[PDB]
């Protein structure tokens, strides 16, 4: 009677799982920890602050280790509700990661917006947003500050926070390029925004501050980090709207073992636009009422899931020369790697191919080393764009291989590749060891 | 080419390749030297090297 | 008004016998001329048709 | 030259074999050695109605 019944029931089954046994889970050893504390300052920022400026700042080295970075900002929405499209985001156009003056990695506005496409996920995501955007229905004139978290390669784990106390020569800084525009803060679609004021920022740096013991250690101990870099340049596409189905081979210009590729199609314009905008619910301005429009669309909804205004139909991707695997429809790099390979939901537009079993984590699991492959291409085949996007009855209702005439707007390609490279620390110099 | 030219035509005149890794099974295994500063300032924070026990206490 | 050109680089490796190439129209298998409305070159050729 | 028959207008060869057509090599392309390999094409104005 009760649990005993079947504890004592023990059989040659079990002799594989509780015979001769190794472990107990109702008593946990712990282990004890260096000491360390955490201190987040504010850094100050070289250059004039505002719209299309750009500016730097090189961080003070107060502490030992750096990890977390996260850019503020305050920005004064200029529009209306749903006007804005994660806006922190966009204005923080780029940010260079220097270590001495020497580029270690560069994010871009679009990958910012890529990333929470396909590694950020859950509450983390809804909370980026609500970290980036205004999410409440709030009215123009609100004012609200936005904080936007860096994802180089020392912050998103301890195991790799950046060491100060071995670079004594190598001073860190970062450079942050800021956006000429921004939507529903500065410019309205094309048009400025009279009134719009200026964004105000500052950046936070968390150092963490050690004891003695291993404070020693670090500034005498040789050092090699195994740290992620992304590497990127963008393209053009050409997207029918009748007759045929185009392809375009794209060639890839990547180096380092690269555990996964990812890309996305938009419209330059709108920044986030992954998808063809259509009279449905949320996918324009204005849509499912008679001033429904599908040239602009309806800011605060830009992203979907409906992957029927996805412009790509199909995308292979060839090693030197050879198919490295066999053609797939476009649904599966938003649908099924992602599911695979990380855990999440990827919006529509947005597409990730993986050579890595787990490239969420950092401990290395499978990786294509593009410095010692002669060529490598990414062939697209695009959807004839030939639907009505204005017309619910064929947006909704049509074949995988057509989309909307609206999604020839979607010409600007973005191909990222996340790869391996490793930081050298040697007395006090740093530096990377490998330059492909 | 005279009887002679000839040999030494193949050996001189034809040229010679400069790129002859195939880029594969060998490859630019060279080129990739680390980027590193090429000797950054020393000044400010040598200490914590030399007189580390120093900044310790 | 103008003669386009492209440079398109080639992925091969291997040795090689030939290299041939083709433009077609992807609409209708094994076109690879221009259609006009002479006999043979296009549907109708020859007729108000 | 190399294969002795009629070639339907679009469709282009460029051989470095002397008999292509055959099995027995006769000369090769070997492009393991060639590290940039392009084709550059010059299109005629397509100005005719």
């Amino acid at each position: 009677a009760g649990g005993l019944s079947q504890l004592v029931a023990y059989g040659a089954q079990d002799v594989y799982l509780t015979g001769n046994p190794q472990i107990t889970f109702f008593k946990t050893v712990y282990r004890r920890y260096t000491n360390f504390a955490i201190e987040s300052i504010q850094q100050t920022i070289n250059g004039s602050v505002g719209f299309g400026n750009k500016v730097s700042t090189q961080i003070s080295r107060n502490g030992d280790l750096i990890t977390d970075i996260v850019v503020e900002f305050v920005l004064t929405k200029g529009g209306n509700g749903g006007t804005t499209y994660y806006p922190a985001e966009e204005l923080l156009q780029d940010v260079e990661l220097e270590i001495g003056g020497q580029r270690i990695d560069k994010h871009y506005n679009d990958w910012f917006r890529t990333y929470d496409a396909l590694f950020r996920m859950n509450d983390d995501r809804y909370n980026y947003r609500r970290m980036t955007d205004w999410v409440n229905n709030e009215l123009v004139g609100a004012q609200k500050r936005f904080y936007v978290p860096l994802i180089f390669f020392f912050n998103q784990t301890p195991g790799l926070a950046l060491p100060l106390i071995a670079l004594q020569y190598h001073e860190v800084k970062l450079y942050f390029t800021l956006a000429s525009q921004v939507q529903g803060v500065n410019y309205n679609g094309s048009s400025a925004i009279a009134g719009a004021a200026q964004p105000t920022m500052s950046v936070w740096v968390d150092y963490i501050f050690l004891d003695t013991q291993e404070r020693t250690r670090f500034a005498q101990l040789p050092h090699e980090y195994l740290i992620e870099q992304l590497q990127f340049t963008g393209s053009e596409t050409a997207t029918p709207s009748a007759t045929t189905q185009a392809s375009q081979n794209i060639r890839l210009n990547f180096n380092h073992p690269t555990k996964y590729l990812a890309w996305n199609f938009n419209n330059p314009t709108n920044y986030g636009q992954y998808t063809a905008l259509a009279n449905i619910p949320g996918a324009c301005s204005g849509a499912g009422t008679a001033a429904a429009t599908v040239t602009t669309p309806d800011y605060g909804n830009t992203g979907t899931y409906n992957e029927q205004l996805a412009v790509l139909d199909s995308a292979k991707i060839q090693l030197n020369g050879q198919d490295r695997f066999a053609t797939r429809k476009g649904s599966y790099f938003n649908k099924v790697q992602p599911y695979q390979s990380i855990g999440g939901v990827t919006p529509a537009g947005v597409y990730l191919y993986s050579f890595a079993l787990k490239p969420a984590g950092r401990q290395p699991s499978g990786t294509c080393n593009f410095s010692r492959i002669d060529n490598a291409t990414l062939s697209l085949t695009y959807k004839t764009c030939s639907i009505d996007a204005t017309s619910p009855a064929a947006v909704l209702g049509n074949t995988e291989t057509v989309t909307a005439n609206t999604a020839t707007l979607l010409t600007a390609l973005n191909i990222y590749a996340k790869n391996y490279n490793v930081l050298r620390i040697m007395s006090g110099m740093g530096g990377l060891a490998y330059a492909n | 080419l005279s009887g002679e030219a000839a040999a030494m035509y193949g050996d001189v005149v034809v040229q010679k390749t400069t790129r002859a890794c195939r880029k594969s099974e060998g490859g630019f295994k060279d080129v990739n030297t680390e980027l590193w500063g090429t000797s950054p300032y020393l000044g400010r924070g040598d200490g914590e090297v030399y007189n580390m026990p120093a900044s310790n206490q």
